[PDB]
Parts: C-alpha cells; sequence; structure tokens
C-alpha cells in the first residue's frame, strides 16, 4: 500500500479538502477470523 | 437477503437500546446486551416476509429521573418517509402524552417531510436517524471518548468557578453524530472525559451552538 | 385618486403658486397662455391661473405622513 | 414484457456497456483495492493483558482499504467497531464526530512526524487540533500567513 | 410657518409653452 | 478598513454586479455611439477617454458570444462577484498563479479544480494576431 | 518576396510589390549622414545597437483606366535596418585573422554570437517549442475526453500563423441513452470552429462522399478488426450528412462568424479546411486528396494508441521539441513589423489616393518601426510588439553575463524550457534521457527555476 | 506551513488562570498541555508500575 | 475595478428649461454634472448605461430652482485598498515608477520596487532593469500592481501601489 506522508499529507491535514490523495482506511478484524488468513479473504471480497 | 435483514435489524435495536441508556432513560439489563441468537427466538419468525415487521420493533422507557418522561422509537415500515406518516406519528403521540420520541428513518427521507421537524411545535422534539448510522455504535469507538451531558445547575456552578461565558467555551455542532446521539439542542454543554496522554485524564466541556 | 382635501384652492396656496410662478417667469421661463404686453410678471402668471395652464403641482402634506398631488387646474380658484 | 428507438440491438448495446461499468457484484463502492497483511509492528497489532499480567501483543490480521467508507465499512461484519480507523479526518468528522477527529487528527500528525524519526511533545500537538477543531466543526488554517 | 404643502413642478404639464424671446 | 485580499469593503457595492473590462469596452461604445450621433452634445469627457483606451488595450475578448461564454462558465460555479470580474480580468495562466494574485479563491477552490477553469478561459480569449 | 501584393483603390489602381533584398555591411549614420563603417567596438563605447542598413527594391505599377500601364523602378529603398550579430556573416569581423580583430580592440578569443544594443551585448536565449507538423497523443485525465490527437501543422518556414487541431476520442466514462450504444467517438475540432465537430464530417466536407472511403484513408488494413470497430461508432454521428455540401453547411453553422445567408456558410467552411485547416499538407484548392490522407493518419494514430498497440508519446522527447534561435526568433519578429510596414503605407496612401494624386513612396515606408521594433524588444527583453494588446514572452535577450570567460561560453549555449500549457503539462525539470549528448545533465541553475534553464552539450 | 500555523496561533496564550484563550477570548484548553506545566523543563522518563 | 451600480444624484434646474420637454433637459443635465466627474466615495464616473427613472421635481424655497431627484444605472472605477490589478506605465523617475489604472493613475515608489531593479537614467527611454536585466519596464508596459492604499484628493481618487508581492511585474 502507498500512502502520501511528508508535506503532501502535512498540506492536507491542515488543508481540510474534502478528497485527498490517498485516503486510505485500516480496517481491523475481530474474533476467530481475525487470526486465519483464508477466513479473512471473504471480508476483503466483500469489502473490495 | 432475509438473513442480512437479521444483522440489520438486531444492530440497529441494539444500538437503539443502548442510545436510550447513554441518554439516562431506564433500560432494562437483558435488552442492552441481548443477543443475535435471542432476537429470533423472541420475535420467532424471519422480520423479511414474515410476521416481525418495523411497527412492532418500537420501544417504550422511562426516564430514570421521573417515570413520566417517556421516549418513543418509532420506525416508519416504507422505503421512503413523507409528510403523511409523519403527522401521524405525532398525532399517535398525542394520545400518550409524551414530549420526545425518534425516527429511525431509512436511507432515504423526503425533502418536504424533513420540514416537518422545523415547523413542528416547541414541546414537539423529532429527531431524525438514518438507517446506516445507527448500525454502529459510535460512543463505544475508540477515537470517541465518553460524552457526559451536564445538567443546568451543573453549567452555572461550572462557569462561575472558572468565570466563563457561553461564547468562551468550545463549540460544538448541534447537527454532530455525538450531539445526535446524546438528542442534545442549542445551550447545553456536554462533559468530555478524556484519555489524555500526559495527565491521565482531561474533562472538557463544549457548548452546542 | 382618494384624495380627501378640498376641492378648492386655499389662499395660501394661491399666493404661493403665483409667487413662484412669477418668480420663475421673470427668469426667462416660457408662458403658456397668449401674452398680450403685459410686463409685470405677476400680471402674466395671475391670467396662467386663470386659464388653469401653471405647471405647478401642489403636493399637500397630510400630518400623517401622506401626500396628495393636487394640480392648479384641478383645484376650484375663486376669481 | 417488454417486448411485447433502440427497440433491442441498439439498446442491448447500451445496457452492455451500463453493466460493465456501475454494477457492483458485491463490495462497496470507492474502494478500489484491499492490501491484506500480517502488521510486523507493534503499534498495528491487538495489545491485550494476559493473565499473567505481562502485556503481549497477538497477530491479528489488517486489511488497509484505498478510500474512505468509514460509515459502510464499519457496519461490516467480521469488522471491528472500535480499532477500525482511517486517515481521513473529513470522513471521520461525518461519522464519528468532531471530537473524534482530534485523536484522529492528532495520529496522523503524530504518524507523519513520527515516520522519518523526529518527535514532537503532545501538548504542541493537542494544541493545534483543538485551535481547529475549538469553533465545532473542521477548520483550515489561517491561509493568510502574513506571519 | 407655511410649510405644510410643498410646491412640485410637473413635466407633462410644461410640453406646451414658447420662450418670450 | 476595507482590504479586496479579505473580501471587505463598502456594503453598497454588494449589491452591484462586476464587469469586464472588454465587456465595459461595449457599454462605454454604446455611450460613445449616442453622443456622437444621437443627440448633438459636448464632446465626451476626457475620463472617459482615458478608460475607452485602457478597456481596448486590456480587452481580452473579441465579441459579446466570447464574454458570454466565459460569464456563464464562471457563473455555474461559486465563484465571487468580485473575483468573477478580476480573474477574467487578469486571465492568470496557471492555478497558482490566480491564488497567490487572488488570495480569496484559495480558500474555497482546489488547485485542480480551478485550473480546468483558467485553461477554459485561455481557450477563449483570442489574439489580435 | 511572400509579402501579399498591396493594393489601393476608392480608378486609379495602384500595385506595390516588393522585389529584392539588398544587404549592407554595418555603418554608422551621423549628422552628415556618410556611410562610415561602424565597428562593433564602437558600438559598445557610444551606447548604441550595432546594425546594419537593409535596403529593399520597391516597383510599382499604376493604372489608372486608361488602358496605358507604366511603372517607375526604386533602387535601394531605405526600408530600416537589421542588428547583426556579431561574428556572422554580414558582420564586419567575419574571416578575419587574429592580427586584425586586435587592432579594432576585439578579443581574438571571443567567440561572439551576439547582439549590442544601445550598448549592451544580448544573447538570443534559445526557447524549446512543441516540433509543427507532427502527430502526438497524450492522455489526460482531467479533459471529457479520454485521448488527445494534437498536431499543431504549419508552412515552411512561417507563410502563415501556427494552427493546431486536436482531433480528440471521448471517453467512455459519460453515460447516456445513445451515448453508452456508440460508446466512444472522434471529435475533432477545426481552428477556426468554437465547437468540436466529428472528424467524419470533415473528409465528407473534403468530397469523400462515400462512407467506404472514409474508411479506406483511416483504416488500411481491413483485416483487422479490432481498428474497424473502434471507428464505426464515429460514423454514427456523422451519417445523416451524406452530401458534401450538408458537410460543408454543418460545418459553417458553428462556424466564428457565421454568414446570414444558407450559401455564405459553405464558402466559409470551404476556406477554413483548404486553408486554415492543416496549411503545411496542402494551400491551393486541389490538395483535397492530400488533406484527406493527412487526417485519416491522425486518426489511425489515434487508434493505435487507443487500442494500446502503439506507445503514447512522451512529452519530454526533445525529438518532439524544437528549438527556435536568433535566427527562427528574429524571423517570426520580423513578419510583425514587416505586416505593420504595409498598414503604414497602405494607410498613408489611402488619404492619398482617394484625393486622386499620386503618393511618394519616400513617405509612405516608415523607417522607425523596422528599426525600433527590432531594438524594442531585444533590449527590453519583451518579445513582440509593445502596442499588440498581450503578453510579451520575458526572459529572452538577456545581457550577456560577461564575469567569467566560461559563463559566457554557457549563456551563449543556454537553452529554456517551454513556458506555457506545453511546459506546465510536462517535467522541463525532470531529467531526461534524450538529453544524453545534447544537453549538459549536470549544469542547471539552482533555485525555483530548476531544470528549466539549461546548456547546449559541447559537440 | 510554518507561517500559516503561527498566523492561527499567533493570539493563543496562557492566561493568568492557567487557561488557554485566543485573542477573541475562547477557551481553547483548560489546562496548557492538558496538565499545565511547560514543554521545556519536563523530562522523559518510563515509570515501571505497569509493565 | 468596474461595477454596475444605481445611484442617487439631485439634479438643480434653472426655471429657464421649464420648457417643452423638460424631462429632455434633466435627462441630458444628467449626462454632464454626473458624467466624467469622480466622486471620492465611488470613484470614476466612466459612463452612463440609462436612465431609471426621474423623480418628482420639488421647489426650493427661496431659491426658486426645481430640485429633480433622478435614478441612473451607471459604471464606476472605484479602486479597492489591497487590490491587485493591471497597470500602464505614463512615465519613469528616479523617485519611482508611474503608472496609469484606467482613468486614475497610481505611483510606484522606489522602495516599494524590488531592490534588485535599479532605475538607468540614461538608457533611452528610462527604465527599471535589474542587474540581470531578466525583467525590464519600460514606458507603456503592462505589469501588474497591488494597490497598498488609495487616498482621495481635490474630488480626485490618488493610488499608490506596490511591486514587493509575488508575482508581481512584467508578467
Amino acid at each position: 500500500k502507498n500512502v502520501t506522508l511528508g508535506v503532501p499529507r502535512l498540506k492536507e491535514l491542515i488543508n481540510i479538502s474534502k478528497k485527498p490523495k490517498t485516503p486510505s482506511l485500516t480496517v481491523f478484524l475481530l474474533g476467530q477470523s481475525a487470526r486465519d488468513a483464508e477466513r479473512a479473504k471473504d471480508i476483503l471480497c466483500r469489502l473490495e | 437477503d432475509d438473513e442480512e435483514e437479521t444483522y440489520r435489524l438486531w444492530k440497529i435495536r441494539k444500538t437503539i437500546m443502548q442510545l436510550c441508556h447513554d441518554r439516562g432513560y431506564l433500560v432494562t439489563q437483558d435488552e442492552l446486551d441481548q443477543t443475535l441468537e435471542e432476537f429470533k427466538a423472541q420475535f420467532g419468525d424471519k422480520p423479511s416476509e414474515g410476521r416481525p415487521r418495523r411497527t412492532d420493533l418500537t420501544v417504550l422507557v422511562a426516564h430514570n429521573d421521573d417515570p413520566t418522561d417517556q421516549m418513543f422509537v418509532f420506525f416508519p415500515e416504507e422505503p421512503k418517509v413523507g409528510i403523511k406518516t409523519i403527522k401521524v406519528y405525532c398525532q399517535r403521540m398525542q394520545e400518550e402524552n409524551i414530549t420526545r420520541a425518534l425516527i429511525v428513518v431509512q436511507q432515504g427521507m423526503t425533502p418536504s417531510a424533513k420540514q416537518s421537524l422545523v415547523d413542528m411545535a416547541p414541546k414537539y422534539i423529532l429527531e431524525q436517524f438514518l438507517q446506516q448510522e445507527l448500525l454502529i455504535n459510535i460512543t463505544e469507538h475508540e477515537l470517541v471518548p465518553e460524552h457526559v451531558v451536564m445538567t443546568k445547575e451543573e453549567v452555572t456552578e461550572l462557569l462561575a468557578r472558572y468565570k466563563l461565558r457561553e461564547n468562551q467555551l468550545p463549540r460544538i455542532q448541534a447537527g454532530d453524530p455525538v450531539a445526535r446521539y446524546f438528542g442534545i439542542k442549542r445551550g447545553q454543554v456536554v462533559k468530555i472525559i478524556r484519555p489524555s496522554e500526559t495527565a491521565g485524564r482531561y474533562i472538557t466541556y463544549r457548548l452546542v451552538q | 385618486q382618494k384624495r380627501i382635501t378640498t376641492p378648492y384652492m386655499t389662499k395660501y396656496e394661491r399666493a404661493r403658486v403665483l409667487g413662484t410662478r412669477a418668480l420663475q417667469i421673470a427668469m426667462c421661463a416660457p408662458v403658456m397662455v397668449e401674452l398680450e404686453g403685459e410686463t409685470d410678471p405677476l400680471l402674466i402668471a395671475m391670467k396662467e391661473l386663470k386659464a388653469r395652464k401653471i405647471p405647478i403641482i401642489i403636493r399637500r402634506y397630510l400630518p400623517d405622513g401622506s401626500y396628495e398631488d393636487w394640480g392648479v387646474d384641478e383645484l376650484i380658484i375663486s376669481d | 414484457s417488454d417486448e411485447n428507438k433502440m427497440d433491442d440491438d441498439v439498446f442491448l448495446r447500451c445496457i452492455e456497456s451500463n453493466m460493465l461499468t456501475d454494477m457492483t457484484l458485491q463490495g462497496i463502492e470507492q474502494i478500489s483495492k484491499v492490501y491484506m497483511h500480517l502488521p510486523q509492528t507493534d503499534n498495528k497489532k491487538k495489545i491485550i493483558i494476559t493473565e499473567d499480567g505481562e502485556f503481549k501483543a497477538l497477530q491479528e490480521w489488517i486489511l488497509e482499504t484505498d478510500g474512505v467508507s468509514l460509515m459502510r465499512v464499519l457496519s461490516e461484519k467480521d469488522v471491528d467497531p472500535v480499532r477500525t480507523t482511517s486517515n481521513d479526518i473529513v470522513e471521520i468528522f461525518t461519522v464519528l464526530g468532531i471530537e473524534a477527529v482530534r485523536k484522529a487528527l492528532e495520529r496522523e500528525l503524530y504518524h507523519v512526524i513520527s515516520f522519518d524519526g523526529s518527535y514532537v511533545n503532545y501538548r504542541h500537538l493537542a494544541l493545534l487540533c483543538d485551535t481547529m477543531t475549538c469553533r465545532g466543526h473542521l477548520m483550515a488554517i489561517t491561509r493568510h500567513g502574513v506571519n | 410657518g407655511t410649510g405644510c404643502f410643498d410646491l412640485l413642478l410637473d413635466a407633462e404639464k410644461c410640453k406646451y409653452g414658447m420662450e418670450i424671446p | 478598513e476595507e482590504d479586496a485580499s479579505q473580501l471587505i469593503f463598502p456594503k453598497e457595492f454588494e449589491t452591484a454586479e462586476t464587469l469586464l473590462n472588454s465587456e465595459v469596452h461595449m457599454l462605454l461604445e454604446h455611450r460613445k455611439q449616442q453622443n456622437e450621433s444621437a443627440e448633438d452634445e459636448q464632446e465626451l469627457s476626457e475620463v472617459f477617454m482615458k478608460t475607452l483606451n485602457y478597456t481596448a488595450r486590456f480587452s481580452r475578448f473579441k465579441n459579446r458570444e466570447t464574454i458570454a461564454s466565459v460569464r456563464s462558465l464562471l457563473l455555474q460555479k461559486k465563484l465571487h462577484k468580485f473575483e468573477l470580474a478580476c480573474l477574467a480580468n487578469l486571465c492568470p495562466e496557471t492555478a497558482e498563479e490566480s491564488k497567490a494574485l487572488i488570495p480569496s479563491l484559495e480558500g474555497r477552490f482546489e488547485d485542480e479544480e480551478l485550473q480546468q477553469i483558467l485553461d477554459d478561459i485561455q481557450t477563449k480569449r483570442s489574439f489580435q494576431y | 518576396e511572400d509579402a501579399p501584393p498591396i493594393d489601393l483603390q476608392a480608378p486609379p489602381r495602384y500595385l506595390l510589390k516588393f522585389e529584392q533584398i539588398y544587404l549592407s555591411k554595418p555603418t554608422h549614420w551621423e549628422r552628415d549622414g556618410a556611410p562610415s563603417p561602424m565597428m562593433p567596438n564602437e558600438a559598445r563605447l557610444r551606447n548604441l545597437t550595432y546594425s546594419a542598413p537593409l535596403y529593399v527594391d520597391i516597383t510599382k505599377t499604376v493604372i489608372k483606366e486608361g488602358e496605358e500601364q507604366l511603372q517607375t523602378q526604386h533602387q535601394k529603398t531605405f526600408i530600416g535596418k537589421i542588428p547583426i550579430m556579431l561574428r556572422s556573416t554580414y558582420c564586419l569581423l567575419n574571416g578575419l585573422t587574429d592580427r586584425d580583430l586586435c587592432e579594432l580592440n576585439e578579443c581574438p578569443l571571443d567567440p561572439g554570437g551576439y547582439f549590442i544594443i544601445n550598448g549592451s551585448e544580448k544573447v538570443l536565449i534559445a526557447q524549446e517549442k512543441m516540433a509543427t507538423n507532427t502527430v502526438y497523443v497524450f492522455a489526460k485525465k482531467d479533459s471529457k475526453y479520454a485521448y488527445t490527437g494534437e498536431c499543431r501543422s504549419c508552412l515552411e518556414n512561417s507563410s502563415r500563423p501556427t494552427s493546431t487541431i486536436w482531433v480528440s476520442m471521448l471517453a467512455r466514462g459519460g453515460q447516456g441513452a445513445k451515448k453508452s450504444a456508440i460508446g466512444q467517438r472522434i471529435v475533432a475540432t477545426l481552428p477556426y470552429i468554437k465547437q468540436e465537430v466529428p472528424i467524419i464530417i470533415v473528409f465528407r466536407a473534403l468530397g469523400f462522399v462515400s462512407d467506404r472511403d472514409i474508411l479506406e484513408h483511416i483504416i488500411y488494413d481491413f483485416e483487422d478488426p479490432e481498428m474497424m470497430e473502434m471507428v464505426k461508432p464515429s460514423l454514427d454521428e456523422a451519417f445523416v450528412i451524406q452530401e458534401q455540401n450538408v458537410a460543408l453547411n454543418f460545418i459553417g453553422s458553428r462556424g466564428a462568424k457565421p454568414g446570414v445567408t444558407k450559401e455564405k456558410r459553405i464558402k466559409y467552411a470551404k476556406e477554413v479546411l483548404q486553408k486554415e485547416m492543416l496549411p503545411h499538407v496542402g494551400v491551393s484548392d486541389f490538395c483535397e486528396t492530400k488533406k484527406a490522407y493527412f487526417l485519416g493518419y491522425m486518426v489511425h494514430r489515434l487508434l493505435l494508441a487507443a487500442l494500446g498497440r502503439r506507445e503514447l508519446d512522451d512529452r519530454d522527447h526533445y525529438g518532439n521539441k524544437r528549438l527556435d534561435l536568433a535566427g527562427p526568433l528574429l524571423a517570426f519578429l520580423f513578419r510583425g513589423m514587416f505586416k505593420n510596414l504595409l498598414k503604414e503605407v497602405r494607410i498613408y496612401a489611402q488619404k492619398f489616393i482617394d484625393r486622386g494624386k499620386d503618393f511618394n513612396l519616400e513617405l509612405a515606408i516608415k523607417t522607425r518601426i523596422i528599426s525600433d521594433g527590432l531594438k524594442y524588444s531585444l533590449a527590453t527583453g519583451n518579445w513582440g510588439d509593445q502596442k499588440k494588446a498581450h503578453q510579451a514572452r520575458a526572459g529572452v535577450s538577456q545581457v550577456l553575463n560577461r564575469l567569467t570567460f566560461a559563463s559566457t561560453l554557457s549563456h551563449l549555449r543556454r537553452l529554456n524550457s517551454p513556458i506555457g500549457r506545453d511546459g506546465k503539462l510536462a517535467k522541463p525539470r525532470q531529467l531526461h534521457n534524450t538529453l544524453w549528448g545534447m544537453v549538459c545533465p549536470a549544469e542547471t541553475p539552482e533555485g525555483h527555476a530548476v531544470g528549466l534553464v539549461k546548456n547546449l552539450a559541447l559537440m | 506551513i510554518q507561517r500559516r500555523l503561527i498566523k492561527s496561533m499567533e493570539s493563543v496564550m496562557v492566561k493568568y488562570d492557567a487557561t488557554v484563550r485566543n485573542s477573541i477570548n475562547q477557551v481553547v484548553q483548560l489546562r496548557y498541555g492538558e496538565d499545565g506545566l511547560a514543554g521545556e523543563s519536563v523530562e522523559f522518563q518510563n515509570l515501571a508500575t505497569l509493565k | 475595478m468596474f461595477y454596475h451600480i444605481s445611484l442617487e444624484h439631485e439634479i438643480l434646474l434653472h426655471p429657464r428649461y421649464f420648457g417643452p420637454n423638460l424631462l429632455n433637459t434633466v435627462k441630458q443635465k444628467l449626462f454632464t454634472e454626473v458624467e466624467g466627474t469622480c466622486t471620492g466615495k465611488y470613484g470614476f464616473v466612466i459612463a452612463v448605461t440609462t436612465i431609471d427613472n426621474i423623480g418628482a421635481g420639488v421647489i426650493q424655497p427661496g431659491r426658486g430652482f426645481v430640485l429633480y431627484p433622478v435614478k441612473y444605472k451607471a459604471i464606476v472605477f472605484r479602486p479597492f485598498k489591497g487590490e491587485v490589478v493591471d497597470a500602464v506605465v505614463t512615465q519613469v523617475n528616479k523617485v519611482g515608477l508611474f503608472t496609469e489604472i484606467g482613468p486614475m493613475s497610481c505611483f510606484i515608489s522606489r522602495h516599494s520596487i524590488p531592490s534588485e531593479m535599479e532605475f538607468d537614467p540614461n538608457s533611452n527611454p528610462p527604465c527599471y532593469k535589474t542587474m540581470d536585466e531578466d525583467i525590464v519596464i519600460q514606458q507603456d508596459d503592462e505589469i501588474r500592481l497591488k494597490i497598498v492604499g488609495t487616498r482621495v484628493d481635490k474630488n480626485d481618487i490618488f493610488a499608490i501601489g506596490s511591486l514587493m508581492d509575488d508575482y508581481l511585474g512584467l508578467v
């Protein structure tokens, strides 16, 4: 994953602009699926 | 999908019941941590294409301080909410002589129906809540700090100690999801006890305006 | 329209209208009526009132702030 | 029923493009791709107090996804409603509120500052976030910059 | 002092007239 | 107590609508035409002549159609009326130039969308040669 | 030579033509007027422009409706003067041995190659420009259309102002009842047509009424079906226009100055396509076949890029960029004064012609415009005439840096990146691979203008 | 960025009531840094009653 | 800057003009009083487009002059403080560049000009040119400047500009 950092992100933080460059989101899993790899793929598909 | 609806409706009910508890209303212990397995058992049928509908999902709770201050949580049971249905709900609420009610509107709301919440009499208090918004409990989020509504007595004492005015205190929008969650209006002060890294605990007060 | 003031012209209005018109006539103002050798400006304006030709329009301010536009020709003068 | 002006030939061409462009078989719009990988860093890993007492960080899969759909992503099965946070303050404002943005803004400001190893006192960082959120809504830093 | 009424000039009535000179 | 950068000025000018340098030339030409021939009056004041040359020299548009198209194009956006004439009159080459010259634009306009607006003005403004 | 004929009328017809141009070596004209030689060193000391006189032969034919044509010869008319670059063919220090240069107080090691204006040595900084008569396909994500068929076309050295046409291809992002069906269609914008007209209609205006001929010029390989399907949607928009006259009428409808009468629209479209459009391929009235083939190639180039079988042209590729030196630069400038020179002669004669008396040429030709016109920009640095209501290109003809000999050499070989849309869209600052052996990579001024200014490679 | 940040916080100051307020006198923070201590005298240390 | 406004002006009409169609005299008079002048509050009134309406003519007591309040549409040139606008140079002196912003004249001080610029007295014509000579400002040159302040003098507006701000100059 490419996450914009440095000046480009610092500007966007003070610049409240509605559309950032790479507005990524981190998804944290819970329960049994949080440990298994295959069980996390279905979540990946249902989010993508 | 019928199976998807069970989880979608179950989350709304679970969050809605917790909403009253956070507000300050008396809520039964079992209804707060009610499980999904019990959601189907206590209805006895599948919600979609079954006897369990959104009309019977209405719940009635009473304020802890006084039982006469009951609260309503109505469900339109329709893809879109119009003026005619809204007039019925408050008219229905008139018989029970209640002052506050909650409407769990679907993703779509008629723009004309939105005006019903603005032209209502001062004693009418209708708060709109989108279906998507109530699927998750905003309060339990780690980023969201603990919010406590300050009574009028505390507000006057608070300003006297700090010698502050209403404008000097930090402002918070009335349309904020947290403000809507607590159902607070203008002139109300919310106590925010956040876990500050430096001092551990830091109490902040924000005025709704 | 809807004018409630008296149709007749008051003496004060007549005096001011002739005086203002006479001053205007003395300032190379045109004369609607025919000139038959009347040199004195007051006489020129006096006959103008008789013939109902004075362009001046009287705006009577009522005590309540309203105003009524009464024409000199419309008003009934006394001769 | 419709069979019995683009009757059926031109209409099929028109409908064909539509279903190959704006048809979502499964997923949420504005999400291009999802990155799944075990986080080696401690901050991403969940820290839970053990029975003995010593802190332990278990291995939990994290799915970093491009785009912001926090309102819908959070309301999903097998997704943590607590630790799931986005890097977009604007999205957080409309979902969690201005108060949550103050912490999110702090994390993003600290994340970029700490990326190169530099450190800044928390008090200074907190002051910037408080001023922006002092009025209850996100405020762009004063752009005049005279001083 | 004779101020309850004001004289106003009207152009429509002035549309007729010839200068003496 | 008034400053154009901060969009502070007498309240009277709020109702007024701004005009382009090229557009004003048309209005001046209309005023010039009637005075020259329609009525026999004194020659136009030196102030009128001075601004006529300024508008003609800085006229960025040929005909009314080009002026109207730019006016309509910029009206669709949330551009303030003060910026409406100022942007067209200045004709910034790029978005970066406009923001530095016009501090107000940078408040509510992004570096990308505004660039798509200035380049449109470039396609409308034409050269004598 | 390529100047348009000068015609004056108000029975008395005057036709003035320039036969030949004579250039003499630089001389200084004092109050006495003697043509004394003007050494380059004297120019710097006296703070005067180093330049040479310009002479033109003017032949005028006058007919007074009397069926009697007579003409007079004007030998070496003093049209004006032209600044002379040092050490050039017309310079006073060409082919001179090192011994002679010292006698004239000039450094033999000095390479020259600059202009002395008002005692200031100025070097014409080369300005990179997009190459002409070349088809380029670029991809822009901000435009409403997916691909750009940009191709700026100009004749030899310069007969008319450069004209550029963008044969664009609408993007698939848009959705509509009919747009989705046909999908992606090609639209071409003419230089004098405000709206984007379909490219297919253009060929119909040329004379290729048959639809098969349109595919023949665009699609060379009929066996390949991938390209054929792409051109199908473009035909749908232009299908209703079957006759050539209708196509000419269609184009003239959106013209800059549409004609009041119907027949005028066809004439305006005919002139635009014949003259304004694709001047380089053909300027006469019998180049319809040649013009169509080039137009089809532009579409064909677009098809390859759209399908991905052809790589998109690189913006920073120096092969796609041309360098304008003192020669090409001054050539464009010379047209500005010369064109104004004809206007001054025409305007001066206009009042004379209507009165019926002949007008002397000595007064008609203006020396100041030719002399001051070139001297102005070369001194100020603002390219072009100041009277014309536009923005001059600054940064050209900067004062030669004489602090060090190496600096002087670098300044003369200095290069400038393109400015405006071309430079902005590309990345002139970034170092490209094409600079190997052509532009020095290390050499570049430090600051905000880093990489915009460079230096020519030694060889 | 440096100039922009200073302008937005130029008027921010600590008053005599141990509160952070701007020129308008609006309370930005009840206590400076949420603790009421200077950022220069503070020293880094690790309390050993949690690990 | 050019604006479209609706102004009020009390027209003093002599009794000599009380003849046929005096409104024409009032209408034509307005084309001389507010036309070509420079009010200190709304700036130069370069031209008048049309007349909105003409109010009732009130006769002033004693004076005998009828007062006609008339509303008209006109375009003014009001230079707002701290506004950047193109200008035309009319003359150059050691004190600084003298510019011309439409009807008015704006003066640029030497200090306001960037330090890199240096006045050259001999160069014919004079023009503020820096040592690098990349940019030069000759007479009748289109330059962009920012008006730091404006002052009203003898019923005229005099403006003071500067070029210290970025992107101010020939461009």
